[PDB]
């Protein structure tokens, strides 16, 4: 139904504040708010959102607590001052998925439409995408295992429209933009391998405790998929792409010529003022 | 009229093997031997500068 | 009918000889074959140009995949002579042939294995198969690390 | 065989099925068109090149042959990484 989201970074800005309106009481549990965006288009686009009190048990996890009343009186609200907006679904703060979401997330596709459903991280150290859109949407399985809410995960974009991006560039007054040339190149042709290194290295050593210490199925048959792609690639002989290193490797030499010539250009007018300027302004100096 | 270049292909008399091949990228040795030839005529003049002020 | 709806394996017309035999010799249904063989040239136009409408068609099909069927094995499996077989290929070239490879010394021929222009044709193969590898490499990687939250 | 010259004949395919040589060509014929199968082998002389398939029921050397390959995949992609990023951070940073 939905191919891609956009979340704008306001929404997670007032995650910031829901870690900043806590008040040093030892809790910090998975807040959850009350996801705002425009389901009328296909793609989905936030805008804004709210909150709402919510807490759960310490030992039972099938304890939720929300509200209804203030729900429907700070989107009644807000509707009145911004109509163009209305109810999508919801998010929680949480690393972890619990599951309790199923009922939590349950009472919102009973008022409301479908909601989608994005995992964060309460300490932005993870250097990976930290919104991932989950659609909360029946799947039927072919091992036979009765039908279940299943969250697949929808790829999303963290953009601006006109002025957040304004405000953040002025905020922050240290991030750079595209700056396409040398150092916004080689920058990230030198940490990619650690923005790779990080997520596989920090996904396959719980991947592989799972395959010996595993049960409970984890969708097992996915694996199969996983280690057919993975031996998609069978370590190719390169005996048909060299003619193509001959032909990236000839670019190679355009850039030579390119970077030879032209730099032998501009060695024009400092080849020659050196000595003009020099000669001349050391015969007239006295 | 391979001579004349109508088409793609090449006759032989010993073993009559017919062969069909193109060079599509005719855009980059153009202008890359203009640049040089263009170029030559810029480090000649510069060599007539400096030959001009040094002796 | 679903013989020749898709993926036509290559068998034998013997048995369809019969099938057409006992098609003219029932009358409980498409009595009027011996009308569609009414005419002494109309029906034999019709069945030499309807084999030869299902032996190219055969080989449309076939030149799909690129798996090199060796047409002088095919010659030989199909117990006909080559000279109608390059009759045949006189139809291929009014069929739409341009894109083959044929051999002087040996009579295999090819439906692949062009120039292969490597900004191009490995350019579109590469990116598919590289870019494939990591989106549907990035899908399941965190979709299972979201099906192993619920053993907690 | 994952790798190492994947590249094979019909041999294997008439020994193990005990059929002829005349009847591999209609068996690699409905082995495509099944369509568990993509292969397409561009061979002169007889040779059955393979394609992407699913094992789809398990597979117990493939999973330590998977964890074999896949961590010297990651050894390696580390190695580049501190390799390039080594002297790399050292000069551009």
């Amino acid at each position: 139904a939905v191919q891609k989201v956009v979340v704008h970074p306001l929404v997670l800005l007032s995650v910031v504040d829901h870690f900043n309106r806590i008040g040093k009481v030892g809790n910090q549990k998975r807040v959850v708010g009350v996801l705002l965006g425009s389901w009328q288009k296909k793609v989905l686009d936030v805008s804004n959102s709210f909150a709402v009190p919510f807490d759960e048990d310490d030992k039972d996890d099938s304890v939720w607590f929300l509200d209804h009343d203030y729900l429907e009186n700070m989107y009644g609200m807000f509707k009145k001052v911004n109509a163009r907006e209305r109810i999508v679904g919801w998010y929680h703060t949480g690393p972890k998925l619990h599951k309790n979401d199923i009922a939590i997330n349950e009472l919102m596709k009973r008022y409301c439409p479908n909601s989608v459903l994005v995992i964060i991280d309460v300490k932005p150290k993870d250097l990976g995408l930290p919104t991932e859109a989950y659609i909360s949407v029946e799947e039927v399985h072919d091992d036979g295992t009765p039908t279940s809410k299943t969250f697949e995960h929808v790829t999303s974009e963290i953009g601006a429209e006109e002025a957040e991006e304004v405000g953040v560039e002025h905020l922050l007054r240290d991030i750079k933009d595209t700056t396409v040339g040398t150092l916004s190149q080689r920058i990230t042709n030198q940490v990619h391998g650690l923005k790779g290194l990080n997520s596989k290295l920090l996904d396959i050593r719980s991947y592989l405790e799972k395959v010996a210490t595993g049960k409970l199925p984890i969708n097992h048959q996915i694996i199969y998929q996983l280690q057919d792609v993975f031996n998609l690639l069978p370590d190719v002989s390169l005996q048909e792409f060299v003619k193509a290193f001959y032909l990236k490797t000839n670019d190679q030499m355009v850039v030579v010529y390119l970077a030879s010539l032209i730099r032998s250009v501009v060695a024009l007018h400092n080849l020659i003022n050196n000595k003009i300027a020099n000669r001349d302004a050391e015969k007239k100096e006295g | 009229m391979i001579l004349d270049k109508k088409f793609h292909g090449i006759l032989d008399q010993g073993e009559g093997v017919l062969i069909i091949f193109d060079e599509p990228p005719v855009d980059k040795t153009y202008e890359a031997a203009l640049e040089t030839i263009q170029n030559m005529s810029k480090v000649v003049d510069s060599l007539y500068n400096k030959a001009k002020k040094l002796t | 009918l679903l013989k020749l709806f898709t993926t036509m394996e290559l068998m034998r017309w013997s048995t369809l000889v019969e099938d057409y035999g006992m098609e003219l010799r029932k009358g409980s249904l498409e009595s009027p074959a011996t009308d569609v063989f009414g005419s002494t040239e109309e029906g034999e136009k019709r069945w030499k140009d309807l084999k030869n409408r299902v032996v190219e068609h055969n080989i449309r099909i076939m030149a799909k995949y690129y798996t090199r069927i060796t047409m002088k094995r095919m010659a030989q499996l199909l117990d006909l002579s080559v000279d109608e077989s390059e009759a045949f290929l006189s139809n291929l070239v009014v069929n739409k042939t341009i894109f083959a490879k044929v051999d002087r010394l040996a009579g295999i021929i090819n439906f692949q294995r062009p120039k292969d222009p490597n900004n191009l044709l490995n350019d579109w193969s590469q990116k598919l198969n590289s870019l494939m590898s990591l989106v549907n490499k990035t899908t399941h990687l965190i979709a299972k690390e979201e099906m192993i939250h619920n053993l907690q | 065989r994952p790798a190492n010259h994947r590249q094979l004949t019909f041999e294997e395919i008439a020994k193990s099925a005990k059929i002829t040589v005349n009847e591999v060509e209609l068996l690699v014929m409905k082995a495509l068109s099944v369509g568990l199968v993509k292969g397409s082998i561009d061979e002169v002389d007889k040779r059955v090149h393979m394609t992407w398939v699913q094992p789809r029921v398990l597979d117990l050397q493939q999973i330590k042959g998977m964890k074999d390959r896949l961590e010297f995949w990651c050894t390696d992609v580390k190695s580049m990484e501190m390799l390039v990023e080594h002297q790399a951070h050292d000069i551009l940073t």
